[PDB]
């Protein structure tokens, strides 16, 4: 069983706005609220992209997306659990990778973590990890630990009494990912674009600490399907039309003259590939792997609010 | 430091800054049904300088 | 969303109409201008999932 | 020892992939036996698989 | 022994590290005047590069 959502937002303008608009410090015409309408119109364009990416990244998050009257950019206060019921969305990390005890000995195995995964996901060949996709820092985690410090001065053989003094953690993050994707072949992918939230505090799209894991092949998971909405007689009866409309209103006529512009679309993401005996999915996965990472990262800028 | 020479003696430096809006926000979820609500207002922003 | 503003007209007049308060008589000077642009470079938008 | 290795001025610690990479060699070129693998499996009346 | 105060080739590598997106300040060259290898010798970080 499958069902779409539905999205609409207006805007208006009254009459003092569309009359009285002039440019701060030249000496013109009313001509300024053409131009500014424009930017409304991209603007809501904007709007309902944000919402495409925004359903399929919290999907991608949680497995459910969830909507709640507590949210910010919900007025109407419509509660929402659209579980998808992905099986295991999470992998289970009771010692992060990033956790020491005593003097610099590290707790888990990074390496040997995904090993058993691909090994313990033998005979399900669709739980086997293929992909990895995490944004920030991620080297200095494989770096710094005990196992994988231990597997780069196998490696390069630097024994610390008899080849070499010591080498640098630089040299150790130089070609630790190297040996990491050369000893499990899991290719890791990074993507590390960031969104200013209302912290003022820059944060980025997977956060830091935490990495996905694609479990048969990299490729569309399902896809995004928009449904259709009405649009008005053509010849005498109504037909319709299927992508993201924005529809604009002309009211300059009446009493006061205003004028609205009003977009929207309906849609939802759809799951396509599911399992055949059971009815599982198993396909993308998150995991927590350290706790502190934004120590290993530069500050950032202020917003300048002037 | 090189040499440059103007027959003036004052020299002042205007600046002009100059914020413009991001557009952040996103569309508002209703059910098939319901008639549309309008979304939030925005800032921006324009300062100068001497010297 | 931009200020609607002219920058070379708002540019220029913020020069001084009369002011003599210095030396009682007014001096000679030169005057250059420039303008800036002021944005958050970090926000970038979530360009990954529509790959997939 | 059939490798070339020591624990204090070669390597720091071999992983046990290379252990297990190696060990039936090893132990073919040792014993001079023939190891025939079998791995074919049944259903038991308890639902779990065995060989 | 002579473990020194402050890793002089860290410091500058990290006033280049925080000045990532501080794109004025990150330090490219500059000027000594007198004998400078005549402390890097007698620095025991800057020792155990060279080792």
């Amino acid at each position: 069983t499958w069902s779409p959502l539905a999205f609409k937002e207006s805007r208006v303008w009254d009459e003092k706005e569309i009359l009285y608009l002039g440019r701060l410090a030249d000496e013109v015409q009313a001509g300024v609220i053409n131009e500014q309408i424009a930017e409304s119109l991209t603007w809501l364009m904007a709007r309902m992209r944000n919402r495409r990416r925004w359903l399929t990244w919290q999907v991608m998050r949680t497995g459910r997306i969830t909507i709640q009257p507590n949210d910010p950019y919900n007025p109407n206060g419509l509660k929402y659990v659209i579980d998808y019921g992905v099986t295991d969305i999470e992998l289970p990390l009771p010692q992060k990778f990033d956790a020491k005890d005593g003097n610099g000995n590290s707790a888990v195995d990074p390496i040997q973590y995904f090993r058993d995964l691909i090994k313990a996901a033998t005979y399900f060949p669709d739980r086997r990890p293929v992909a990895i996709i995490v944004g920030p820092g991620f080297d200095e985690v494989l770096a710094d630990n005990t196992f994988v410090q231990k597997y780069v001065e196998y490696e390069k053989g630097w024994v610390v009494g008899q080849n070499t003094v010591q080498p640098p953690r630089e040299v150790y993050r130089q070609a630790a990912l190297d040996i990491f994707k050369r000893y499990t072949g899991l290719e890791v992918m990074v993507y590390d674009k960031t969104y200013r939230d209302q912290d003022g505090s820059v944060k980025y799209w997977i956060p830091v600490g935490e990495l996905i894991v694609l479990n048969q092949s990299t490729g569309p998971v399902g896809r995004f399907v928009y449904t259709a909405h009405v649009a008005g007689q053509r010849n005498g009866k109504v037909v319709y039309a299927t992508g993201p409309y924005l529809t604009v209103k002309d009211h300059l006529q009446d009493d006061p003259p205003y004028y609205a512009i009003i977009a929207g679309f309906h849609g939802l993401p759809q799951l396509s590939g599911y399992n055949t005996e059971d009815f599982s999915f198993h396909r993308f996965k998150w995991l927590k792997y350290a706790n502190n990472v934004q120590s290993y990262l530069p500050p950032f800028p202020p917003k300048v609010e002037l | 430091f090189p040499e440059d020479s103007t027959f003036a003696s004052e020299l002042e430096l205007y600046l002009l800054r100059t914020q413009d809006a991001e557009q952040t926000g996103m569309t508002f979820v209703h059910q098939v049904g319901s008639t549309s609500l309008p979304v939030e207002a925005r800032v921006a922003k324009v300062d100068l300088a001497k010297a | 969303m931009r200020v609607p503003i002219n920058i070379n007209n708002a540019l220029a007049r913020v020069r001084d109409p009369l002011s003599i308060g210095g030396l009682k008589f007014p001096t000679t000077k030169e005057i250059q201008e420039a303008v800036a642009a002021i944005a958050d470079k970090f926000n970038q938008e979530n360009d990954l999932v529509d790959r997939f």
